[PDB]
């Protein structure tokens, strides 16, 4: 299921809520294997996606529609960078103009549940949880959920 | 088909054409390397698939560089197209300054033998490295980043000690936001740093420097 | 472990290379200064010899 | 030293610098006087004292 | 800093930075020797050797292996001691004085045992 | 000597004036910072509510 | 002779004063700047403490 | 030489030698400054800078970005031009004359433009 | 319950038995020694590990303080004291006296 009702909610790879906050009203359904936009359905990437981090925003800028890999060893700050980006989107959200707003999806694959709870708490502190959805496939989930969460 | 797994996943993040609505999805895949081995199978696949890479390093993290992004190897194939005009202008010199500083870091202690230009390069690079540091959970608005990078790259940090740069920056960003927010407005609503705004910002920086107190008491004026 | 210690040796050799190259350049400057000092000393030596 | 020994002479050793100090310490040869700490940049004061 | 406080975090970061720099300089010291470092790097190397020695401790469960009864150090004393170490307050004491001891009182007693104050 | 003494006296006077000015500026901006932080604390407290 | 000595001393004293005036100037410039910085620092510390206690009471 | 001929190979090797020795001097120049270099070293630096600038060219694709149209340089013209450059027959001209031009005719014409 | 690491490089240097002190260890410790041996050799292994560390560190130290030189000399003497020819067992009291 897919819809605006998935903002602020934690779900599993099947879309079923796990935050214990009740049902999620689905605007519609969407197959996981729908083909990507074709080479002629795109346009050049020309809009900044401000991560709020000077290093990225100055040295390795990220535009809307881009795939920027965050790669490093453990405990190097990868999740910190991603959560910083999600939090930085808050002013754009408050603008109210969809051409500026960024909805955020956080897919947590294989993390222990308390780590996901910590990330959700951090997002709540910064108010990012109003425009963020978390898809959780904790370490205790079947390999199928870990494979499907992204 | 593991490469196919990740490639089909990540090719769905795209910037649609205006006919389809103009919407976009930006992907930030995370990859954990072991022993900083980016030539492993899955890191290799994902590095091939994506547009740019931000390489985070444990050694930089321990050295105090946080976020620990290795600007030497981190790349963004989109580049300036993903930056506003003010950011592209101010950040233009960062890459070369940092590369030259990393080349000269071996000569930290021999500044007497360094020619004036090379010692200036070394000092500027030290200030710039201190500039890119950022505390956790503290994203900066693009105008704030533009002003901070302007401080770094216009030489306004040359009179400040390294150990104070960060603090200086933050306080200055506060000062402006407290009393000269029009600079932030101009930048945000025009996406460029106009000449009048630049000169006003320079005057504000100079006044703040007259006000600023270094950690060791050294004057940071001029 | 062979790869681990080989990478460690590579890192060590890289640091050694950097230090030695810096020292070589510093020694170039020092040669310049020492030759300048010899030149500065030359005239008094000539005069006292005369 | 060999030439001076051939000429029926005894070398009386004086040293400027520490590397020679270590070499002669290993050789056990006695160093009557030693000046160190200015090899990189000698001043006329050191030369005057030595002379 | 949110949980452990600003002073604890600051001291821990300083210790980690010093030890990382020492690790970086260790190979240079191995080949070229310590005399070819800058004065600040020499001070950092001495400080880092003392810090890494002081990080060791005589544990209660380890007496069977050493015969030395274990010791316990309060957190505040640990923070203060490592702040002093990173500031170079104990740079004069022999590094052996920092090996397998408890708090600062044990450090002073061991330094006295080695003929230093 | 007379001119130097006069310059010293006027420099001290101008120093006193500017010191008062910068001190009042410091008090004003410190009050502004305190009010801003208190308002932010109240706002986040309302958020927690 | 006393007049010549006095003239020399007066030139020396004028040179001393043209420097001591600016010295005292800068001295209390720095004093005022340090006092202002300390006032700002204590204001920031007070604000941080106030927000922290607000956090605590709100959580309770 | 078996494929491209003797003159082409000789000019290419001379250009490579000059550029390589300039690359060697790069580090010394950067850290210690150019004035630290000898007179022969400075002459070679000037010649190598001129050669590496002349290796630039105004590309046809560059027309869209910069209005100036691209140029095609015949191989023999390139060989003779770089033979002259390696012989110092252009050191007197300024560096700016050597950016994004074609053959010797373009070089001269831009020189009279400076 | 522990291991005695033997190294050929130590063997060729004359350290016989070629036990690598730093990495060799017994997981029983003083419980496997008589009281006298435990008293004399309480921290010998740690002493020798630290000595090897310092010797590696002071390989090209132009000078050393008094403490470092004293530790190096003591460690060298201990390393010599632990060398032993094959087929030459020492009764426990002889070992205690030697370590003392
Ligand atoms: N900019 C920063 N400044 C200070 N500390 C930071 C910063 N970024 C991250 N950290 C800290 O570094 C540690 C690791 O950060 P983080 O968990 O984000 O990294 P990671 O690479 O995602 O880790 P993991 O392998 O556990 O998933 C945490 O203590 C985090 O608080
Ligand atoms: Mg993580």
């Amino acid at each position: 299921p897919v819809g605006d009702a998935f903002l602020g909610r934690v779900v599993n790879p099947l879309g079923q809520p796990i935050d214990g906050q009740g049902d999620i009203a689905a605007e519609t359904r969407r197959a996981l294997e729908l083909q990507a936009p074709s080479v002629v359905q795109r346009q050049s990437v020309s809009e900044p996606l401000q991560t709020g981090i000077k290093a990225i925003d100055a040295m390795t800028p990220i535009g809307r529609g881009q795939r920027q890999l965050i790669i490093g060893d453990r405990k190097t700050g990868k999740t910190a960078v991603c959560v910083d980006t999600i939090l930085n989107q808050r002013e754009a959200w408050l603008t109210g103009d969809p051409k500026q707003q960024v909805r955020c999806v956080y897919v947590a694959i294989g993390q222990k549940g308390t780590t996901i709870a910590s990330v959700k708490r951090a997002l709540e502190e910064g108010g990012a949880m109003e425009y963020t959805t978390i898809v959780a496939a904790p370490a205790s989930d079947a390999a199928g959920f870990k494979w499907l969460a992204p | 088909d593991v490469f196919y797994l990740h490639s089909r996943l990540l090719e769905r993040c795209a910037k649609l054409s205006d006919e389809l609505g103009g919407g976009s999805m930006t992907g930030l895949p995370i990859i954990e390397t072991k022993a900083n081995d980016i030539s492993a199978f899955i890191p290799t696949n994902v590095i091939s698939i994506t547009d740019g890479q931000c390489f985070l390093e444990s050694d930089l993290f321990n050295q105090g560089v946080r976020p620990a992004i290795n600007v030497g190897v981190s790349v963004s194939r989109v580049g300036g197209a993903a930056q506003i005009k003010a950011m592209k202008e101010v950040a233009g010199s960062l890459r070369l300054d940092l590369s030259q500083y990393r080349e000269l870091e071996a000569f930290a202690a021999f500044a007497s033998d360094l020619d004036a230009a090379s010692k200036a390069q070394l000092d500027r690079g030290a200030r710039l490295v201190e500039l890119l540091k950022q505390p956790q959970y503290s994203p900066l608005a693009v105008e704030e980043q533009v002003v901070a990078i302007f401080l770094g790259t216009q030489g306004h940090l040359d009179s400040v000690p390294v150990e104070d740069v960060q603090r200086f920056e933050s306080e200055l960003l506060e000062h402006v936001k407290a009393s000269h927010s029009d600079i932030f407005d101009g930048i945000r609503e025009t996406k460029k740093l106009s000449e009048e705004a630049e000169e006003k910002l320079v005057s504000v920086i100079n006044e703040f420097k007259k006000g600023f107190q270094a950690s060791d008491g050294s004057s940071v004026v001029v | 472990a062979t790869l681990r210690e080989l990478r460690g040796r590579i890192r060590s050799a890289g640091s050694i290379k950097k230090i030695t190259k810096a020292q070589e350049l510093i020694a170039t400057s020092r040669i310049a200064k020492a030759q300048a000092r010899v030149e500065a000393a030359r005239p008094y030596a000539a005069e006292i010899t005369n | 030293f060999s030439l001076l020994r051939d000429e029926g002479k005894d070398p009386v050793l004086y040293v400027v610098g520490r590397k020679a100090l270590g070499y002669f310490s290993f050789r056990q040869r006695t160093v009557v006087e030693s000046w160190t700490g200015f090899s990189e940049r000698p001043t006329y004061e050191n030369a005057r004292e030595i002379a | 800093p949110a949980i452990v406080g600003d002073e604890h975090y600051r001291v821990a970061q300083e210790v980690i930075r010093i030890l990382q720099r020492y690790k970086d300089l260790q190979d240079i010291i191995a080949i070229l020797g310590i005399d070819e470092l800058s004065e600040e790097d020499k001070q950092l190397v001495n400080r880092a050797r003392r810090i890494e020695r002081f990080l060791s401790q005589n544990m209660m469960a380890a007496e069977q292996f050493t015969g030395q009864p274990g010791s316990t150090v309060p957190l505040k004393e640990t923070i203060e001691a490592f702040d002093k170490l990173t500031k170079g307050e104990f740079d004069h004491l022999p590094e052996q004085a920092f090996f397998l001891i408890g708090g600062l009182d044990d450090l002073a007693k061991k330094a006295e045992s080695l003929g230093a104050k | 000597l007379a001119d130097a003494d006069a310059m010293h006296a006027k420099a001290l006077a101008d120093a006193k004036a500017e010191s008062e000015k910068v001190t009042e500026e410091a008090k004003q901006d410190s009050e502004r910072i305190a009010a801003q932080l208190s308002e932010q604390a109240g706002s986040e407290a309302e958020r927690i509510k | 002779e006393a007049m010549l000595a006095k003239t020399a001393a007066d030139n020396r004293k004028s040179a001393e004063q043209v420097a001591a005036a600016q010295a005292d100037y800068e001295k209390e410039m720095a004093e005022a700047r340090a006092q202002a910085s300390a006032l700002r620092d204590e204001a920031r510390a007070a604000g941080r403490s106030v927000v922290d206690e607000k956090r605590a009471q709100a959580s309770g």
